[PDB]
DNA sequence: GATGATGCTGA
DNA sequence: TCAGCATCATC
């Protein structure tokens, strides 16, 4: 399996990343992910969060907004709650909120454990036939600009469309198949590429 | 099991427990014998409580999680005592519960913690799912057009004025592009769209 | 995440 | 032709 790692995790999870690389048969690619900590399949993101930051309610709003931004790009989300190198109402409320919105939660005691959980998640995603199965850069930058598209979906577009023109003239079902996204997601991408630009709307 | 709104149905074995007593001072507990799960929060949503002694004893606790998982009309939430004593056994339980069975898992350190957390869950369950904070393209189009080689803040709006969707811009010939930009940039744009 | 210093674009 | 324009490296 393949996992994509946000560049910013080189600062916050150096040992997560080296633990991932220490797992035989895992392809670990660090990428400019823009907020996303780990991408473990074509459809699933993982947010790694420190438990002490989950416990403080002044962070509650920022955490919610990061999850909202993840829901606009990914069909599936896991939160890994990781212990740092007293339990509160804010924290409990966060956990239940996540559960009500179907966001999966895992609990880790250290960065080595997090890596092992990330590996396990990618293995289970793989068995659900949504494994990452792809390796020009101008075209990646173009696809990445489509609103609410993930880095993996953009990479799928690069690798499965033989030209950018071929992608822009793709039906709703072609986008869904080649970009590896839900009908809802292919519709939003199709609507974007068909949207009639009007200057006076700025 | 019938669970009236604002009530928890508890397995009779919880009677007189700190857990039940802490909940009973905030919400109505109804006690019922013969139940597989520990608590029902609604007709379809139940709690499977795994004690420190269950976790340390081995994998016998799994049999009940499977039995609930295989129930069509039920969603099990696993609440596990993750303490100094039990914590080494937690990682294999989480793998089985969440990654194998796909069930929700919540660790607590104690019955006191469980009590607060169960009330939070009933509270979550009881509200309109729309009060869950988790439940115009022109500026973006400019930015997308700016990703085409040769195209900056000035050519992007000129291009979109004449070729008003990405699809239409993607289909433009060099001759048509030359109505908006020079021959060099018309060639860049067209190569960008059409090259393998 | 901003100038603005650098060299292509363009009729 | 020469400002205009895009681009990116360096604050
Ligand atoms: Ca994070
Ligand atoms: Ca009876
Ligand atoms: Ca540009
Ligand atoms: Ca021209």
């Amino acid at each position: 399996t393949c996992i994509l790692v946000g560049g910013h995790e080189i600062t916050s999870g150096l040992e997560v990343i080296s633990s991932l690389r220490a797992i035989h048969g895992l392809q670990v690619e660090v990428c400019p992910l823009n907020g996303c900590d780990y991408i473990v399949s074509n459809r699933m993101v993982v947010e790694r969060r420190s438990q002490s930051e989950m416990l403080n309610s002044v962070n509650k709003n920022k955490f919610i907004e990061q999850i909202q931004h993840l829901q606009s790009m990914f069909e599936r989300i896991c939160v890994i709650v990781e212990k740092d190198r007293r339990r509160t109402k804010s924290y409990d409320s966060l956990l239940t909120t996540l559960i009500g919105a179907g966001i999966r939660i895992l609990f880790s005691s250290c960065q080595e454990e997090t890596a092992d959980l990330l590996k396990e998640l990618s293995l289970v995603e793989q068995r659900k036939n949504v494994g990452i199965h792809v390796p020009k850069s101008e075209a990646l930058q173009f696809y990445l600009s489509i609103p609410n598209i993930s880095y993996i979906t953009a990479l799928n577009m690069c690798h499965q469309f033989s030209s950018v023109k071929r992608m822009a003239n793709s039906s709703l079902q072609e986008i869904s198949m080649y970009a590896q996204v839900t009908h809802q997601k292919a519709e939003e991408i199709y609507r974007y590429i068909h949207y009639v630009f009007d200057i006076q709307m700025l | 099991v019938h669970v009236p709104l604002g009530h928890i149905v508890a397995n009779e074995k919880w009677r007189g427990s700190q857990l039940a007593e802490e909940m009973q001072g905030k919400i109505k507990l109804i006690f019922e014998d013969g139940l597989t799960p520990d608590f029902y929060l609604s007709n379809r949503c139940c709690i499977l409580y795994v004690t420190e002694a269950d976790l340390v004893a081995g994998n016998g606790y799994r049999k009940r999680l499977v039995r609930v998982r295989n129930s069509n009309n039920l969603k099990g939430i696993v609440v596990v005592e993750k303490t100094r004593m039990s914590e080494q056994y937690f990682p294999a339980l989480q793998k089985f519960t969440v990654l194998d069975l796909g069930m929700v898992l919540l660790p607590v350190a104690s019955q006191m913690e469980a009590s607060c957390l169960v009330i939070q869950l009933v509270q979550e369950q009881t509200k309109e799912p729309s009060k869950n904070p988790l439940l115009l393209s022109e500026p973006s189009l400019l930015r997308t057009v700016q990703q085409i080689p040769g195209v900056g803040k000035v050519k992007a709006p000129l291009l979109l004025q004449k070729f008003p969707s990405i699809q239409q811009l993607s289909n433009a010939s060099i001759g048509e592009l030359e109505q908006v930009v020079g021959q060099a940039v018309a060639q860049q744009i067209h190569a960008f769209f059409t090259q393998p």
